[PDB]
DNA sequence: CCCGCTGCCGATTCCGCTGGAACATT
DNA sequence: AATGTTCCAGCGGAATCGGCAGCGGG
């Protein structure tokens, strides 16, 4: 009936690379998964989400 | 054509397809207004007058009974109109007929549904209410389920197309200043429903601002602040907030066309500059400039408040620098240098000049506490200037005569307020006094009493210090 | 025909009707030639625009009284349908052909006339 | 920057680690998935174009189940699956109380005032509905109508016959869904029955008017049954369509029956480029098909995303005024760069050589931007901040 | 013309025979014309309840006119259609209706002529209304009513030309003398039979022609084109219900109002805020707040390119589709280059791709410009009119998921069975005629519900198939199909 | 400083359509 | 427990249109 995401995280400097000339991957990916956790938890549905660091 | 027409008025009430009907009952209406308005004799007015409130049968009446009807709308219209009129073309003796009036107008609003009915359902109310100020004949009015009511209808759905809700602001407001004596309690929420819906004008990144909702909020709020004070003192909130939104509404707009908000915001400012007193030191250059801009608006009655804003703001702080000026050097000097560039500036206007010589008369006063010397530096440039104006160069022809009551106020201010007088200007101090006496009456009401105010301040100033010139007060009394 | 300013329209109108009696006092062949499209320009006023149709065809027969013959159905349609001054025009217009209509009394009687000559204006 | 519907790495964006790395991680996922995991692969410029962090997460809608009846006989059970609706917000901004901040702390009410002198009030028990009919109301009230109502007889979903010759043209669509009707569970063989019929109504250009009911309560629409065409499912879509009072008929007068606006072949030309500068549409990788350049029908819907990121903002920071709307937001409602810079030109060329944007008398400024002698000679000759 | 009613004026006969039975056993004329009248009521008052009827008899003993002449009884002047009228022009209905219209008016008489389509001139010109158009029905029998007179004959034509000069167009209904036609007579030139079109088949419709929008279609920043944007397709519904009072009968206004800051009293629009409680944590806003944060842009197309009409596929559509049009208002000129692009958007095939923002504070959505070429004939039918045609797009989650996971092959012999058993089943599907069950039944229901006419029409489910009569056309084959591949066999 | 029309310009009404919040069957 | 219908509020063309200012008149 329920749904489990368990989404990953690079954070490491690489990931945090300075700005190569556009934007830096790591805060892309920091906000796409910031659209996908709000859109979670304004959905009001059961389906969990777990998140794990690596790069740490 | 007396009493005929009322009573075919009343006849025609029940004939079937009242449409023509209704319009040959419209057409008497208005030869009957026609008639009563163009009536001058007095005797034959309060004829009429009892003539057309009769209980039997009359307008009043019908409006009374016509209440169950559609179409006759534009034939109550009409009669409210007349009676709009009627209310201030006699005197203040409606008395007999008043209560019902106002019973009538709130049934003529409270069932009528079209809004060209309903605001003359608020006009005759405003005006009732306001040509009955005195406690007497009045309190057959009651203001608590009166305020009760026209306050409970703004706590619905937006519904009121924002004509009948700036009259009813309006109204609010009136019943706040006229009669203060039983809503002392619900004057709380009145002041909160003005200042929130003032807020939500003022603030808000959509709908473009309801300006008749402002300016009825801004002048109900006006005439509710008298009898209701709050001093800048007290509860340091609501003042700044009304200031701030008097601001608001007299910010400069490079390009607005319509001025009803400045208006009544400058009418509040004008009426009520003592009460936003700590506020009212902090962007003062600003409000010079925006008074001047809309003192020399051309507009008909955009400048008659303008200018008595622009007024009560001098006055004020005139009266606020007058108590401690040590820290207000710089902003005397600010003053008192503006009404020089005003001043000595080659200006075609009339009202322009007569600023900055009253300015400098009541900024007189506060330059004695800063160095004593300039009430003698002043009032002798003064003096020298009336000297050199109207007395002796183009003292036949010109069009320099508006401008002298100002010369005298300035005069009689900077007067009080200097001791061991010069005593070789008096000969022309009188000398401009009696002048100002022979040119009374090639002016205009509303100088005239300034002017009859310049006399009497001259005088009420001379004659306090001292037997020795109040010698010359006899004798500018005989030459005038 | 050119209903947007006042003066455009109104004073073509009252030039024709002046010109329409100049070549009927001159007996040439020229009058029926325009009054003809005289008469066309009204009859696209007739029926989706009135207040211009009355108008012009007053402007016409200040001076031209013989073009509401052919126009005097037109303005009885009309006269019950206006209140401002283009009633003063319609009955204008009538009073100019009067003195011939065949009846009148029954399309007046039948278009309000006595209750019309009790209204106030002069 | 953000979202471009175009490319990904600005000139060079690949190292030999993240290449060799791309492979590694794309055979491995492969070989554990296979081809769907290729095809289930975004950047994060796209992901925020698309909802491709949203899979196989939600549920299907519903098996809404009832049959395809042709006549009396031909009988065929089906499930249908509803297809595009229109999503919306799930959440009621609620009223609340101002400074106390509790939503039982208000209650409205509602209060049946008679158009008497005075609010002469009535109780809910004694008013019933009108109607309008002509110039006065009639007194239908409410178990009247409950009772002398239409009926439905069931929810049902039969055949009211077919047409080769398509009327039912997509300007006539009428609904607020789409339906999608596939086969049932449990032995399919209405299944291949249906399947059987779509297969008759595709291939040649037949249509299915049919009558559609959700369930007793609702009411009944007649609609079109276009056939499915697709390769892994075949389905037969339903969309309802006009009833004779639902269709209006508006004259409009002819364009090219018109002359005072006639186009000379210079703006044809003109507008023929702007087209062709502006086209999201063209064929490449030598495969004849055609590639979707700002596919409108797979990005997200901006007001409940900015809806949900002023709400995080606000619910945060309770301070702070409302955000502005993001840069990749935006980008998702924008076309590519490209289709804009091939554009400039032919833009400029009409706006010239067309006639003039002639009539601005308007505005619609909100309520913030609208309240919210010797001696002086002496001196002359001493002191002169100019000279000369 | 918007602000512009049309009318009728009914002028029905009743002198010698359109009265009569003359031998017929189905419905005397003057009772067919009665009918015919009370059919255009029903139709009118429920489905153009705006416009203005009269029923005015001539050529009867009686005279009510508003200058009196003779024979002329005008039963009603122009005004709304109402119950009340309807139920008293049913009053004339069968042998009792012609005894009763005897009792009252009368019929025989020197049936008066130009005299009488002279009331009907007044009867228009006797109002304040704004008519776009106007017509006389002229129910009668007497084709030749001037086989004595000349001269009233020549009046009456003048008098018909009169009134057409003012625009108002005889279009005279045709009673019978032996019940249907052999009557070919020669009123062609009074005029400008079939009444079975205007008895039965105007059941309900709705009236207007409006622009739901005046917005600006803008190309690149500047260039910005005068559009509107109509709607050809609607979903019409049940009229709203007016609250009653029980006894007196009147509309009562109601008035909402909300209260009780835990001190009952009265609260106001600024006492109160919005909130959504997530969770576990509610969340505040000004009511300003959230009528802000769904801003976007103004109102007005932003040009987005364009799109070949093969890539929107027709599976995927959101809303009615709606219809956009020049008009020369806004900016000068759109109609010009806005025919332009439509006819580069037809020979290119291809369509105006656009970023739709209908109302000033709206969240943008994405459409499509389809082009649309009109259609007409010699018969001037205008089927279509010329333009584009905002199809809306859903976005991605409008799209939603089914299972897909359904994969059964077919035998492609029985195939072409099912293909003749549709060719069978075909016929022309329409172009209008679906009249609403619910809506046609609620329709009913008010007329035998104000009409008093105590059993109400049963609405003929025209939407509900004829089984039976598709299983007879099909024969007995389909059996075999059910046996082919899945019989019951337990 | 006054007086008269003559546009055009805000609001009003009354339809109409859409969105949003309520509300009853499974 | 989801979905369609009923209900309510808010925005808009469109028509009036009264009147807000503004150019002629004495």
């Amino acid at each position: 009936n329920k749904a489990a995401v368990v989404l990953c995280m690079d954070v490491g400097f690489t990931m945090s690379n300075s700005i190569p000339g556009i934007e830096s991957p790591f805060e892309q990916a920091k906000k796409v998964i910031t659209m996908f956790v709000q859109r979670q938890v304004f959905a009001e549905n059961k389906d969990e989400i777990a998140l794990v660091l690596f790069g740490t | 054509g007396v009493r005929c027409s009322l009573l075919r008025l009343q006849e025609t009430l029940s004939a079937a397809d009242r449409c023509g009907a209704a319009l040959a009952g419209h057409q008497l209406i208005r030869g009957l207004g026609q008639e009563c308005v163009l009536s001058s004799s007095p005797a034959v007015l309060a004829l009429q007058t009892s003539l057309v409130f009769s209980r039997d049968f009359g307008l009043l009446v019908f409006v009374r009974k016509s209440l169950n009807s559609i179409e006759f709308r534009e034939c109550r219209e009409e009669i409210l109109k007349f009676l709009c009129i009627f209310l201030e073309k006699m005197g203040q003796k409606i008395a007999p007929y008043s209560v019902e009036i106002k019973n009538t107008c709130t049934s003529v609003y409270t069932k009528d549904r079209a809004a060209k009915c309903k605001i003359p359902a608020l006009d005759l109310l405003i005006k009732l209410l306001q040509t009955f100020r005195s406690s007497r004949l009045m309190d057959e009015f009651k203001i608590g389920e009166l305020f009760s009511k026209f306050y409970g209808e703004l706590a619905l759905k937006k519904k009121i197309p924002d004509t009948v809700l700036e009259k009813v602001y309006e109204l609010l407001g009136l019943l706040g200043e006229v009669h203060p004596s039983e809503m002392i309690n619900n004057a709380e929420n009145l002041f909160r429903a003005f200042l929130g819906e003032l807020k939500t004008q003022m603030t808000s990144a959509v709908r473009e601002p309801k300006l008749p909702v402002l300016a009825g909020c801004l002048k109900g709020l006006s005439s509710l602040l008298c009898n209701f004070t709050k001093s800048m003192e007290e509860d340091p909130q609501t003042s700044r907030e009304i200031f701030n939104f008097v601001l608001k509404a007299i910010r400069p707009q490079i390009d607005l066309k319509r001025y009803a908000v400045p208006s009544a915001g400058l009418r509040l400012f004008a009426l009520h500059a003592s009460q936003f007193s700590t506020c009212l030191l902090d962007n003062y250059v600003s409000l010079f400039e925006v008074l001047l801009k809309w003192c020399a608006h051309t507009n008909v009655e955009l400048k008659k408040a303008a200018l008595s804003a622009l007024e009560s703001f001098l006055k004020q702080v005139s009266n606020m620098v007058a108590k401690n000026a040590e820290m207000h050097k710089n902003k005397l000097q600010y003053f008192m240098e503006q009404f020089y560039g005003i001043i000595r500036n080659v200006d075609s206007n009339n009202k322009e000049l007569s600023i900055a010589i009253r300015g400098y008369g009541l900024f007189a006063g506060p330059c004695k506490v800063i160095n004593a010397k300039d009430v003698d530096f002043m009032y002798v440039e003064l003096i020298q200037r009336c000297k050199q104006m109207f007395l002796t160069q183009t003292d036949t022809g010109d069009d320099r005569v508006y401008q002298m009551p100002s010369f005298l106020q300035s005069v009689a201010s900077v007067l009080l307020y200097l001791d061991t007088v010069p005593e070789v200007y008096t000969p022309v101090l009188e000398h401009l006094v009696v002048m100002q006496i022979d040119s009374f009456p090639q002016y205009s009401p509303k100088m005239q009493l300034v002017c009859c105010r310049a006399i009497v301040k001259v005088f009420l100033a001379l004659a306090a210090k001292g037997p020795v010139l109040r010698n010359c007060i006899s004798t500018v009394v005989h030459q005038g | 025909s050119f209903v947007r300013y006042k003066e455009v329209y109104a004073a073509a109108a009252e030039v024709l009707g002046l010109i329409l009696r100049y070549v009927m006092e001159r007996k040439n062949i020229l009058e029926e030639s325009l009054c003809e499209l005289v008469a066309k320009q009204l009859k696209q006023h007739q029926n989706t625009m009135e207040d211009k149709f009355i108008v012009c065809l007053n402007k016409v027969t200040k001076s031209f009284p013989p073009l509401a013959d052919r126009f005097m159905n037109a303005v009885f349609f009309l006269l019950p349908k206006f209140h401002g001054v283009l009633k003063t025009l319609c009955l204008e217009v009538v009073l100019c052909r009067v003195e011939g209509m065949t009846e009148l009394y029954f399309q007046l009687k039948s278009k309000d006339f006595v209750q019309v000559m009790r209204h106030r204006d002069d | 920057r953000l979202g471009g519907h175009g490319p990904s790495f600005p000139l060079k964006g690949i190292t030999e680690q993240q290449k060799e790395g791309l492979e590694i991680v794309k055979m491995v996922m492969i070989s554990l998935e296979g081809e769907d995991g290729l095809d289930e692969i975004y950047s994060f410029s796209e992901s925020l174009r698309k909802l491709c962090v949203f899979k196989k997460i939600e549920r299907h809608s519903i098996h809404w189940p009832c049959r395809l009846t042709i006549g009396s006989n031909l009988s065929i059970r089906i499930a249908a699956y509803k297809s595009i609706l229109q999503e919306r917000v799930k959440k009621t901004w609620t009223v609340v109380d101002a400074k106390t901040l509790k939503k039982e702390d208000i209650q409205k009410e509602t209060v049946y005032c008679l158009n008497d002198d005075d609010e002469t009030e009535v109780l809910k028990e004694d008013i019933i509905q009108g109607f309008r009919y002509g110039s006065d109301i009639v007194p239908f009230s409410k178990v009247d109508e409950e009772q002398m109502k239409y009926k439905s007889e069931g929810k049902c979903f039969s055949v009211l016959g077919f047409c080769k010759s398509s009327q039912v043209q997509r300007r006539f669509f009428m609904g607020n869904q789409v339906l999608k009707v596939f086969a049932a569970r449990d032995d399919e063989a209405a299944a291949v029955a249906l399947s059987s019929l779509i297969h008759a109504l595709d291939d040649l250009d037949m249509v299915a008017i049919v009558r559609y009911a959700y369930d007793k309560r609702a009411n009944p629409q007649v609609g079109v049954a276009f056939p499915h065409i697709k390769h892994n499912y075949e389905c037969l879509v339903y969309v309802q369509l006009p009833f004779m009072e639902d269709l209006r008929q508006y004259m409009f007068s002819s364009l090219k029956n018109s002359k005072k606006y006639a186009p000379t072949e210079a703006q044809l030309n003109a507008v023929d480029a702007l087209i062709d500068s502006m086209s999201l549409a063209k064929k490449d990788e030598k495969t004849d098909t055609l590639e979707d350049l700002f596919p409108t029908t797979k990005i997200p819907n901006p007001r409940f995303q900015r809806l949900f990121q002023c709400l995080l903002h606000r619910a945060l920071h309770p301070r702070e005024p409302l955000p502005p709307i993001q840069q990749h937001i935006w980008n998702m409602l924008n076309p590519p760069a490209e289709v804009t810079t091939k554009s400039q030109i032919p833009l400029s060329k009409i706006k010239t050589l067309f006639p003039l944007i002639e009539a601005k008398k308007k505005d619609q400024v909100t309520a913030q931007e609208i309240f919210q002698a010797e001696n002086f000679r002496v001196l002359v000759k001493q002191k002169k901040a100019s000279f000369e | 013309k918007y602000s512009g009613r049309d009318s009728l004026i009914f002028l029905v006969d009743a002198s010698k025979a359109m009265f009569e039975s003359q031998s017929e056993d189905e419905l005397t004329p003057f009772d067919m014309s009665i009918q015919c009248i009370q059919s255009v009521y029903i139709s009118k008052i429920i489905s153009s309840d705006r416009d203005l009827l009269a029923v005015v008899f001539y050529g009867t003993e009686k005279d009510k006119n508003s200058v009196n002449f003779k024979n002329i009884y005008v039963l009603q002047e122009l005004d709304n259609p109402g119950a009340k009228r309807i139920l008293e022009l049913d009053q004339f209905k069968g042998q009792q209706g012609q005894k009763r219209f005897q009792d009252m008016m009368g019929h025989g008489s020197d049936y008066s002529l130009s005299e009488v389509l002279w009331v009907c001139a007044n009867l228009f010109s006797d109002v304040q209304f704004k008519m776009s158009h106007k017509r006389i029905m002229l129910f009668t029998n007497e084709d030749n009513p001037h086989g004595n007179d000349s001269a009233k004959a020549s009046r009456a034509r003048t008098k018909a030309g009169d009134l057409r000069d003012t625009g108002i167009f005889l279009d005279l209904m045709h009673l019978k003398k032996p019940g249907g036609f052999d009557i070919s007579l020669f009123y062609r030139d009074i005029i400008s039979s079939k009444l079975e079109d205007l008895l039965r088949k105007v059941r309900a419709k709705e009236t207007r022609k409006r622009a739901l929008s005046r917005l600006k279609l803008k190309l690149n920043k500047d260039i910005v084109i005068s559009v509107g944007i109509y709607n050809l397709v609607q979903k019409a519904l049940k009229p709203p219900p007016i609250k009653l009072y029980r006894e007196t009968n009147e509309p009562v206004k109601t008035k909402t109002r909300t209260f009780n800051t835990s001190t009952g009293g009265l609260l106001l629009p600024s006492d109160t805020k919005r909130s959504q409680i997530y969770g576990s944590r509610q969340i505040i806003l000004e009511k300003e707040e959230t009528e802000e944060l769904k801003r976007f842009d103004d109102p007005g197309l932003m040009l987005m390119g364009f799109k070949p009409l093969v890539l929107l596929k027709k599976h995927h559509y959101l809303r009615p589709s709606l219809f956009v049009y020049p008009e020369e208002s806004l900016v000068i000129g759109s109609s010009t280059l806005f025919s332009a692009l439509l006819i580069k958007c037809l020979e290119k095939e291809v369509a105006a791709l656009c970023r739709y923002t209908p109302r000033r504070n709206i969240p943008p959505y994405f459409v499509a410009l389809v082009p649309q070429e009109e259609e007409l004939d010699d018969q001037k039918i205008q089927v279509t009119p010329p333009g584009f045609q905002l199809v809306f797009l859903p976005f991605a989650d409008d799209k939603r998921k089914m299972p897909f996971t359904e994969k059964i092959m077919a035998t492609p012999e029985q195939v072409g069975k099912m293909k003749a058993i549709v060719e069978k089943l075909r016929f022309t599907y329409r172009s209008d005629s679906f009249e609403n069950p619910v809506l046609q039944q609620h329709f009913r229901n008010l007329e035998a519900l104000a009409l008093d006419l105590m059993e109400p029409e049963q609405a003929v489910d025209l939407t509900l198939p004829k089984v039976e009569a598709m299983n007879k056309r099909l024969g007995s084959l389909v059996d075999e199909f059910k046996e082919l591949v899945y019989p019951p066999d337990y």
